[PDB]
RNA sequence: GGCCUGCU
RNA sequence: AGUAGAAACAAGGCC
């Protein structure tokens, strides 16, 4: 038992930019209806979602950040941390 | 305080306890009364121990000596006084052994009667304190408890004493010996009270003497000492240095990239001198074969008899005479072995049975052939200096050598089909799989393509023969050896057949190093006159042996047969390497089920048996006058298998060296033709880097040619 | 028409047939005679890389010493040592900044490993030079003879089983006065402080052999014992700072290698746009270990360590400190033939400070009177740079700083780089608007790499558009090509005995069907070559054939003796059963089934005198020196039969001087022996403690009697016996 | 008795008894390993060089007075020159044939259930059911996949002490097992092997290669189960799928 | 002539 | 002579 407490996500309008943070490698993961699970970025980023986000952390007080420009209609669920055997609850983001 | 454990306790004591203290790795200077404490617990330990016996009863037999005799069993035996590792060795041995249950703790003794450890402790504070405080340590304990303490009293749970009472008497006068013997000393302002369980060290590793010097002179320029050093880069933040030199430094340390086009790539440049020779261990392309049509199998038989019952197969001996001459060794030793070698053979025909193996008589003509006596005797630098010809071994680079046309066409018939099946493989496990089955249609399909190839004759050829070689050179180290070139092939009647090439004297070979050189001479018989492309046989003598008659339409050729007479020279691990050979095979093998899986990943279906058949498709694998001419997957089967072969056969450090350096242009130009945009930093480099592995091996500049011509062919 | 193998990559794209294009089929290349040319090439050619820098003269050892660092920038393209220092240090600055806590974690966990480390860790190591004896030996052998030599001299901290304390010991040896040696012809000898200060950072050389790719022989260096175990704590950090970096290739293996290329370029490509060009080199570094300046290594690492305990500095600062003062033994000698007086001569090398010159070549007398001046004690200063890649792991660090230099944060322009890095060896994938900013990019690079003293190599590089690239033999094209040439050599009998050759065998067959793409029908076709040559090397035949060995008739006889014949192994002369769907199995096990009892029994017998396990670690690991990589060590799957003997060893020892080095073997096999059946775990896992061998061995020997009386054979006579036995051998030693 | 008896005869002479007396236990290991012998840069040259020798293999000294020193036309079957640097002496590869067909004879029942592994390998292929073979460009991508199908979830110094307290259970030293699955190992390991009497290295050696979980990065298309990555040779290929389905399941 | 070694 | 190629083999040492 380590867990995860993601913050950010809320509205956002099309073309503007979400801070989203996972508090405690590391992963982002998001979940809308319609599909499944899909893998956002780990830094490595599924092709997707390249050069619209960026994945940080800070080791010193544990957190792993998803900054996220440029989003869209279809960047609309739930965003979800994940570490290796272990994810957060989530955080829905709507674009 | 030490003084009191110099003066009363016995050495064996103060000896165990001075080892318990290094047990742990702190010092007795700083804290000593833990010393005299833990001993005296030893040696209570110790005098409770001992002087109690027992025999096959219970109820102990107490002896204040023990008389000589098997009746010197110990009542209590001590688990303290051990290495931590031994008293847990104890521990498990005793509870494997009498099956009671394994304590957390160390005890001190074990007992038989009530089968159960015990832990004594004497402690200066009272036994109703320290006895619980002890228990609560051990979790749910069956072994008993004992302990005294200086007052005098004795204590135990159950009520329990296991032994005798006099021996307790002794346990509390020693005690009070104690006692009122540090009454004499006056040690209490501290004995009750002198260890509180301090456990703490620091790791010090401290640079210091001539090492401190070195790390003085193992720093950047201008600095003084590692102290210093340190320091600054403790000190030391990114303030943008790099981007300060790098505005500062020269402006010609660059890596300008030339754009690689067509008409950039110029063809590599040949060596030019003297025609290059022939270095293979055997005849490839002017082999002959005398054959008896035995049913026997490739490493069934005896070779001795094989070899003599094929040449009687032969009529039309002449007598031997010279027709080309070695140009420098001396023909007539040649000649005379030749003969030898006839009237040996001849000389085992005559007696009961063929020997397995034959060795040969030291002639001089042997002798000289083999490089006998001709290695300089070893001797010491002190007592040859001033010889003027004393200098080092020539260490210069090969002489140079142009290439011919004869490597080119050897390579041509050494891909051709011929009318026998050189390859008799093993078995396998019967195919159980439809996978195992498509590989055995394919691997069928393959060997129905290669086994009628001049390339398999030659790997089963240098197989046999460095096998043979390396076994005779391991077995008869000393003797020369004689050896016939065997090979069995099947026809295609399906009559199995054998064939002799000739013969190879081994000589003597000692060989301690990988490199060292065992020397041979091999005698093969031929058709192909030697007059037309003498360049070719620069290290051969070759001699007239006979005349043969081939069936053909002009009458009857009657055609000369001649005997090609050579020294050559192999090492252990060229021998090793060449009776590997079979491998390529598999080389070429590998490369064409790759392109068959490639392009059936394509078409969702297995594609071998329509390539194989149809042999619509074909690849470019030689160039005609005409043009570029291709051929089907059989024959760029056979030419992969030819070029490995001939990798294993003509292997040197320059083909090493130019594949791989060729290999980097053949990637650029590849990439050029794929509108990939390459480019290079110096091809001059490269290219001079590719031209000094081309010396005088024949086989590296076939490759070159070869590379040149394609290089010709594409970029268009 | 003539036959042109290569007009195929007229068709066949290059990668595509790169198999075809190596000679791996034939005997690889190997050295002669002595390597001390190449090792006096190599020392000349590491100084004159640095000719500028500036010269000292070390106090302790006496040999002149040439630091480079801070020198005068490069004007010129050629090889240059002359790093500068506080280019290094900011690189390695960013490189934490980028990962930050990356320095603090790695020293924690080697200072773990440094404080709990044992003395046994430097037994595990191949061929060491042993300075007790000037040559080259065992690394257990020179470690035994080392610490032998410190006890006699009074160096006894070893003795706490402590590789710290080892250290502490050997560093405490270089202030002592005089040490004392032993020499058999038994002498005793005494090197005074400079002796063995030499002899301790001295390196000796060898030639490499079996070296496939290039038309001329190098030379490699072996360390001595005092500095192994700083070199060591040193790769033990080094890599797990390495196990922390992506773009690092060297602790991993080739698949991760190749998942991790892959994974670089789709990063690269893939986020490049459509406005940005993209261009991969395939990079090659030109004297890569001769430009590396020790002292610079120890930047880096007092440069890693800040902020951490002082002796943990001090100890992994010690190695580098050493390597900066590093001789380098000459070699062999030299061998000269008269063939006038027709006879041969064999000098040492360390006669060439004082030989005359009429003897050797005139490039051989250039080298040697180039290289003089830095001879001391028949051995050279090599003081500039790394001699053969020790320090493999701080280097790709380094190349992994040049690599993450170029994040775009530090260019701060357009283009922008990034690839990965294996010593010696670089893919460097590098995006830019337009081809300028590809050309400024890729030039910044070689700048920089300049200023680090690492060069890239010119002749052996080219760059051309992502998407087809090579590294280390791995040919890249839109997606990795098998090559299985590589893996050629691999294919025979390994060497090492029946059972374990067979076992290697099927499962290199199956490792390369995994890997490297081996065909189904060259599967199979690759396993009927291997057991012919199997049973043409080991003399054991089907059995129903005539092939008359010097194992044929007992193998014929337990053929006509078996009634299930199919049950008997290759070995013995029986069918093959392997296939495809069999190259998982072991021999034994595929077979067992078909075994008649009374042969089962007799194979897998324990009582066989054939068998010999000596540890855990040599149970079922073979070590196979691959072709084009170091050696490397596979566990193969295999029963322990009669078939698992090992072969006979050298026996040239008998000739020797060093003759008394095999009735030690033995007598300390012998104890070795004793305490094992003293202790059966002494092989699994290797005791500790600071008691002697008697203690504990007649110790257990009066529990073990007793218990065993108290269940078991022992009688009361037998363990009274054993008992006054055990007394009477205390009574011995102490006499 | 015996084994004391040799350790007198070894402290009799002086130079063993020096040995004996001055080594400590630390050093065991070094000492064992001190060997002149070098490590082989080239096995497979002077494995194919050796056993052209008459005597080419090693074997203990016992071997002198089980098998006869010649055979039926007096071919050598071992010699009394022992090896260099050991008692053991050289003997001809005769002598192992030999002892496969006049040597003494054991049960060799337990081997099955020593070699766990691998004769559970071989009972899970017998069963095995093969399927058509599928043509089609398959994408291999690399992953870290577990070798060993019979690991017990244990690594290896975990279960190390497991292995130690069931094949040597008086060398486990402070260590004793706290969790119940490994209680539950070491009581059936040790049932089942209560009197094998094959050796106690290489029953441990394979205690730990059955319980040790040891993983390897490969290049999978699909699978990716412990029974099925061991077989990826032959279920996975180029441009083919062969379906499979081990005997366990 | 006799005997020793074949990675030391 | 021959093998081979930046240095070697074409037996070594011990009596």
């Amino acid at each position: 038992q380590v867990q995860l407490q993601e913050s950010g996500g809320g509205l956002v309008q099309a073309g503007a930019s979400l801070r989203l943070s996972c508090t405690a490698p590391m992963g982002w993961f998001r979940q809308g209806p319609g599909k499944e699970r899909e893998f956002v970025a780990a830094t490595y980023y599924g092709d997707f979602v390249k050069g619209r986000f960026t994945i940080s952390r800070d080791n010193a007080k544990n957190t792993v950040y998803l900054q996220m420009n440029s989003l869209k209609p279809e960047d609309t669920a739930v965003y979800y941390c994940a570490r290796a055997d272990y994810w957060g609850q989530g955080t829905q983001v709507t674009v | 305080m030490e003084d009191f454990v110099r003066q009363c306790f016995n050495p064996m004591i103060v000896e165990l306890a001075e080892k318990a203290m290094k047990e742990y790795g702190e010092d007795l200077k700083i804290e000593t009364n833990k010393f005299a404490a833990i001993c005296t617990h030893l040696e209570v330990c110790f005098m409770y121990s001992d002087f109690h016996f027992i025999n096959e009863r219970g109820e102990s037999i107490i002896v204040e000596s023990g008389d000589p005799n098997a009746l010197l069993k110990h009542r209590f035996e001590i688990i303290e006084g051990r290495d931590r590792t031994m008293a847990w060795t104890v521990v498990n041995s005793i509870c494997n052994t009498t099956g009671a249950e394994k304590p957390k703790f160390l005890p001190d003794l074990y007992d038989y009667k009530e089968n159960r450890f015990i832990e004594i402790g004497v402690t200066r504070r009272e036994v109703h304190i320290y006895y619980l405080e002890k228990a609560n340590k051990i979790k749910s304990e069956k072994t008993h408890i004992h302990i005294f303490s200086f007052t005098g009293e004795e204590m135990a749970t159950k009520a329990d004493y296991t032994l005798d009472e006099e021996s307790r008497a002794r346990i509390k006068t020693r005690l009070f010996t104690i006692r009122q013997e540090m009454a004499s000393r006056g040690l209490w302002d501290s004995f009750r009270q002198s260890e509180r369980g301090e456990e703490t060290i620091e790791e010090r590793f401290e640079i210091t003497g001539t090492m401190r010097r070195l790390a003085d002179q193992s720093l950047p320029p201008n600095f003084s000492s590692l102290e210093n050093f340190r320091a600054y880069v403790d000190g030391f933040e990114p303030n943008g240095y790099i981007e300060g030199k790098l505005s500062q430094m020269s402006k010609e340390v660059n890596a300008r990239i030339e754009p690689f086009l067509k008409t950039t790539p110029r063809p590599l440049r040949l060596p030019d001198g003297p025609p290059c020779s022939q270095r293979s261990k055997f005849l490839l392309m002017d082999a002959l074969k005398l054959s008896i049509e035995d049913p026997s199998h490739e490493g069934e038989g005896i070779p001795l008899y094989d070899a003599i019952k094929c040449m009687r197969t032969f009529f039309g001996w002449k007598e031997p005479n010279v027709v080309k001459p070695h140009e420098k060794g001396i023909n007539p030793n040649y000649l005379l072995a030749w003969k030898q070698v006839l009237a040996e053979l001849q000389d085992i025909e005559n007696e009961e049975k063929i020997p397995k193996t034959k060795n040969m008589k030291k002639t001089s003509q042997l002798k000289w052939a083999l490089g006998e006596n001709m290695a300089p005797e070893k001797v010491d630098f002190d007592d040859c200096k001033d010889v003027s010809d004393l200098k080092q071994y020539d260490s210069d680079e090969p002489e140079l050598r142009s290439l011919a046309s004869w490597i080119q066409s050897e390579f041509n018939k050494a891909c051709e089909l011929t009318d026998s099946s050189w390859i008799e493989l093993d078995e396998i496990g019967e195919d159980v799989a439809p996978i195992e089955h498509i590989a055995s249609m394919r691997r069928n399909y393959f060997t129905a393509e290669v086994s009628h190839c001049r390339a398999t004759e030659y790997i089963m050829k240098g197989v046999y023969i460095n096998t043979a070689l390396l076994n005779a050179s391991c077995a008869a180290m000393d003797d020369f050896q004689l050896i016939p070139m065997i090979s069995k092939c099947r026809t295609k009647e399906g009559r199995r057949k054998t064939n002799l090439y000739g013969f190879i004297i081994k000589g003597r070979s000692h060989l301690r190093n990988d490199t060292d050189v065992v020397n041979f001479v091999s005698m093969e018989f031929s058709l192909t006159d030697p007059r037309l492309e003498p360049h070719k046989w620069e290290k051969y003598c070759v001699l007239e042996i006979g005349d043969m008659l081939l069936r053909s339409a002009i009458g009857q050729v009657s055609r000369p047969m001649f005997l090609y007479v050579r020294t050559n020279g192999t090492s252990k691990i060229k021998m090793k390497w060449g009776m590997e050979m079979r491998r390529c095979l598999l080389q070429s093998l590998q490369q064409i089920e790759s392109m068959i899986e490639a392009e059936s990943s394509v078409k969702e279906k297995d594609m071998t048996k329509e390539f194989f058949e149809n042999k619509s498709e074909t690849w470019p694998i030689g160039e005609s006058p005409k043009g570029v001419e291709e051929g089907s997957i059989g024959k760029v089967c056979r030419t992969l298998l030819a070029k490995s072969v001939f990798n294993s056969l003509y292997a040197s450090p320059q083909l090493e060296g130019f594949s791989a350096e060729s290999r980097k242009l053949l990637l650029i130009v590849q990439a050029l033709r794929d509108n990939l945009e390459p480019g290079t930093f110096d091809l001059g480099g490269l290219y001079e880097a590719i031209e000094e592995c081309l010396i005088n091996d024949p086989w590296v500049l076939l490759n070159a040619s070869w590379f040149n011509s394609f290089l010709t062919h594409a970029l268009r | 028409m003539d036959v042109n193998p290569t007009l195929l990559f007229l068709k066949v794209p290059a990668q595509n047939a790169i198999s075809t294009t190596f000679p791996y089929t034939g005997d690889p290349p190997y050295s002669h005679g002595t390597g001390t040319g190449y090792t006096m090439d190599t020392v000349n050619r590491t100084h004159q890389y640095s000719e500028k820098g500036r010269w000292t003269t070390n106090t302790e050892t006496g040999a002149p010493q040439l630091n480079p660092i801070d020198g005068p920038l490069p004007e010129d393209n050629e090889p240059s040592g002359y790093a500068q220092t506080d280019c290094v240090l900011e690189a390695m600055a960013f490189l934490e900044e980028s990962h930050p806590g990356i320095f603090e974690n790695s020293c924690l966990e080697t200072m773990e490993v440094v404080q709990q480390t044992r003395v046994d860790k430097l037994t595990q190591g191949r061929q060491t030079y042993d300075w007790t004896l000037n040559r080259n030996q065992p690394a257990a052998t020179a470690l035994a003879n080392t610490i032998e030599v410190f006890r006699s001299n009074g160096l006894t901290a070893n003795e706490s089983g402590r590789l710290i304390d080892f250290l502490k010991d050997v560093m405490e040896s270089m202030d002592k006065e005089e040490m004392e040696i032993t020499t058999h012809f038994k002498k005793k000898q005494r090197l005074n402080k400079r002796s063995y200060l030499i002899r301790a950072l001295t390196l000796n050389t060898m030639t490499k052999d079996a070296e496939r790719g290039k038309l001329k022989r190098r030379a490699i260096a072996t360390p001595g014992m005092q500095i192994r175990g700083f070199v060591y704590f040193v790769e033990t950090l080094a890599r797990s700072i390495c196990e922390k970096l992506e773009q690092s290739g060297l602790p991993v293996g080739g698949n991760e290698k190749k998942a991790k290329l892959a994974n670089v370029v789709r990063k690269m490509m893939t986020n490049s746009q459509d406005t940005e060009l993209s261009f991969t080199i395939t990079g090659d570094n030109t004297k890569w270990n001769e430009n590396q300046n020790p002292r610079m290594f120890l930047a880096m690492i007092t440069y890693i360590t800040r902020n951490q305990p002082e002796w943990f500095r001090n100890v992994l600062s010690i190695a580098p400190i050493m390597f900066s003062n590093k001789m380098a033994r000459l070699g062999k000698g030299y061998m000269f033939e008269s063939k006038s007086m027709k006879l041969r001569t064999q000098i040492p090398a360390e006669m060439l400070a004082s030989i005359d010159l009429k003897y050797f070549n005139d490039s051989t007398r250039k080298k040697i009177e180039k290289i003089r001046p830095l001879l001391i004690d028949g051995t050279a200063s090599l003081s500039p740079g790394m001699m053969m890649g020790m320090f493999n792991m701080l280097s790709t660090v380094l190349g992994v700083s040049i690599l993450n230099l170029g994040q775009k944060r530090y260019t701060k322009t357009t283009y922008w780089w990034d690839g990965l890095q294996s010593s010696d060896d670089f893919a460097l994938i590098v995006n830019a608007p337009n081809h300028e900013g590809i050309q400024a990019g890729v030039d910044r690079f070689y700048r920089t790499c300049k200023l680090l003293g690492i060069n890239m190599s010119k002749k052996k590089s080219y760059i051309n558009r992502t998407g087809t690239f090579e590294f280390t033999s791995f040919f890249y094209r839109y997606g990795f090509v098998a090559n299985f040439s590589m893996e050629l050599p691999s294919f025979g009998v390994s060497g090492i005995n029946e059972s374990a050759d067979m076992s290697i065998g099927v499962t290199v067959i199956k490792n390369n069907m995994i890997n490297n793409d081996l065909g189904p029908a060259t599967a199979q076709m690759a396993l009927q070559l291997f057991i012919k040559d199997y049973r043409y090397t080991y003399r054991c035949h089907r059995g129903d054939t005539q092939i008359q060995t010097r194992r044929s008739f007992e193998i014929k006889k337990l053929w006509e003796q078996t009634r299930s014949k199919a049950g008997l192994l290759v070995s013995d002369g029986g069918p093959n059963l392997y296939n495809i769907r069999n190259l998982h199995i072991p021999e034994v096990c595929l077979k067992w089934e078909l075994m008649d009892e009374d042969y089962q029994g007799r194979l897998c017998n324990p009582l066989n005198p054939f068998v010999s396990h000596k540890e855990i670690e040599s149970v079922n690991n073979a070590v196979m020196m691959p072709a084009h990589g170091p050696a490397k060590n596979m566990e193969y799957d295999a029963v322990a039969t009669t078939h698992s003997w090992i072969p006979k060893r050298n026996r040239s020892i008998l000739n020797t001087s060093q003759r008394g080095i095999l009735e030690d073997e033995q007598m300390y096999q012998k104890c070795c022996n004793l305490f094992e059946k003293f202790f059966p775990s002494s092989s699994y896992r290797r005791p500790v403690g600071i008691s002697s061998m008697v203690e504990a061995m007649v110790s257990r020997a009066r529990i073990d009697a007793r218990i065993d009386f108290e269940s078991g054979r022992i009688k009361k006579e037998e363990f009274a016996e054993i008992m006054k036995i055990c007394s009477t051998i205390e009574e011995l030693r102490r006499q | 008795m015996e084994r004391i008896k040799e350790l007198r005869d070894l402290m009799s002479q002086s130079r063993t008894r020096e040995i004996l007396t001055k080594t400590t236990v630390d050093h065991m290991a070094i000492i064992k390993k001190y060997t002149s012998g070098r490590q082989e840069k080239n096995p497979a040259l002077r494995m194919k060089w050796m056993m052209a020798m008459k005597y080419p293999i090693t074997a203990d000294k016992r071997i002198m007075e089980m098998i006869p020193e010649r055979n039926e036309q007096g071919q050598t079957l071992w010699s009394k020159t022992n090896d260099a640097g050991s008692d053991r002496v050289m003997v001809s590869p005769l002598a192992v044939t030999w002892w496969n067909r006049n040597g003494p004879t054991t049960s060799a029942v337990h081997y099955p259930k020593i070699y766990k592994t691998y004769f559970e390998k071989v009972e899970r292929l017998k069963h095995g059911t093969f399927g058509p073979v599928h043509f089609r460009n398959q994408v291999k991508i690399r992953r870290r996949v577990d070798i060993n199908p019979g690991h017990a979830d244990l690594s290896a110094k975990e279960a190390q002490d497991v292995i130690m307290e069931v094949v040597f259970p008086n060398e486990v030293g402070a260590r004793i097992l706290t969790s119940e699955s490994q209680l539950t190992i070491t009581k059936e390991k040790k049932e089942e092997l209560q009197d094998c009497k094959i050796s106690p290295l290489m029953v441990a050696y394979m205690l730990e290669r059955e319980l040790v979980r040891k993983t390897r990065f490969l290049p999978v298309a699909g699978g990716t189960s412990s029974v099925y990555i061991e077989v990826l040779h032959l279920t996975q290929g180029t441009c083919w799928e062969q379906m499979y389905t081990p005997g366990g399941e």
